[PDB]
């Protein structure tokens, strides 16, 4: 499942027995209740652009 | 960088300076507040460990405008498996004595998980490479922080569209090329070390190191950067690891 379309994981995709995944998302992240998107719990979160996401 | 431009002033965040006795050495990539990951060809000739300096927050070398966090490099961690002088391998680890405090300028890039990586963003077409190395070959460096956005090769495609030189050194597994063979933009020496960032779904992500090639943007010759995906468990158990006397760490790898 992980191997096509990174599962619909935003950030990153466990494989579990049979047809199961769990999307999971890097430190200062939280996962939301769809299973698949990763939303920030800190002020700067990695990989995002302060002056472009105040924008 | 050749034929790319002025990133904005806060849009590369994770860039890193690295200083010697002041001197611009190479880049570097924060990938959280204590560790910054660059290229181990940057220490081949270090010789007092103690005047290495990272530079967060840097954009325009001919002034200070209080953004810039300046911190002493406590330690340098390379492959047990890099060779000095030679292209594989060129990845090194680097513990700042004091973390940075992250703001609106200075923020880490995502050190993405191994499997994330390989299978999905090493089909990120183009990425981002940045840096204040030569502007030409055989040309000055940039003052301002320059960026420019190379789309990735399959190792094959890197070596059936390059120009048949003799004493080439191959392209490993530990690497992969990125840019354009027409000799117009690429990344120079003066950006070693600094970051191939990969963009997926609103985040970017740290996928390669600026490395080696042969001149800066030579026509038949693609950039080679060093690839970060297959380091990720090195680096994940390094910073785990507690420091040790002496700057410079020789870490076994795998
Ligand atoms: C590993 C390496 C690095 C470079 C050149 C050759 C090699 C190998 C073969 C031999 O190894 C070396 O030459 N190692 C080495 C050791 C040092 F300490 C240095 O100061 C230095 C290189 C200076 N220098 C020329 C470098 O950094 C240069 N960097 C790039 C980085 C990115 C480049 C790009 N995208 N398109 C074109 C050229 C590029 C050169
Ligand atoms: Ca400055």
């Amino acid at each position: 499942i992980c191997v096509n379309e990174n599962g619909g994981c935003e950030q990153y995709c466990s494989d579990h027995t049979g047809t199961k995944r769990s999307c999971r998302c890097h430190e200062g992240y939280s996962l939301l209740a769809d299973g698949v998107s990763c939303t920030p719990t800190v002020e700067y979160p990695c990989g995002k652009i302060p002056i472009l996401e105040k924008r | 960088i050749v034929g790319g431009k002025v990133c904005p002033k806060g849009e590369c965040p994770w860039q890193v300076l690295l200083l010697v006795n002041g001197a611009q050495l190479c880049g570097g990539t924060l990938i959280n507040t204590i560790w910054v990951v660059s290229a181990a060809h940057c220490f081949d000739k270090i010789k007092n460990w103690r005047n290495l300096i990272a530079v967060l927050g840097e954009h325009d070398l001919s002034e200070h405008d209080g953004d810039e966090q300046s911190r002493r490099v406590a330690q340098v961690i390379i492959p047990s498996t890099y060779v000095p002088g030679t292209t594989n391998h060129d990845i090194a680890l680097l513990r700042l004595h004091q973390p940075v405090v992250l703001t609106d300028h200075v923020v880490p890039l995502c050190l993405p998980e191994r499997t994330f990586s390989e299978r999905t963003l090493a089909f990120v077409r183009f990425s981002l490479v940045s840096g204040w190395g030569q502007l030409l070959d055989r040309g000055a460096t940039a003052l301002e922080l320059m960026v420019l956005n190379v789309p990735r090769l399959m190792t094959q495609d890197c070596l059936q569209q390059s120009r048949k030189v003799g004493d080439s050194p191959n392209i490993t597994e530990y690497m992969f090329c990125a840019g354009y063979s027409d000799g117009s933009k690429d990344s120079c020496k003066g950006d070693s070390g600094g970051p191939h960032a990969t963009h997926y779904r609103g985040t970017w992500y740290l996928t390669g190191i600026v490395s080696w090639g042969q001149g800066c943007a030579t026509v038949g010759h693609f950039g080679v950067y060093t690839r970060v995906s297959q380091y990720i468990e090195w680096l994940q158990k390094l910073m785990r690891s507690e420091p040790r006397p002496g700057v410079l760490l020789r870490a076994p790898f795998p």
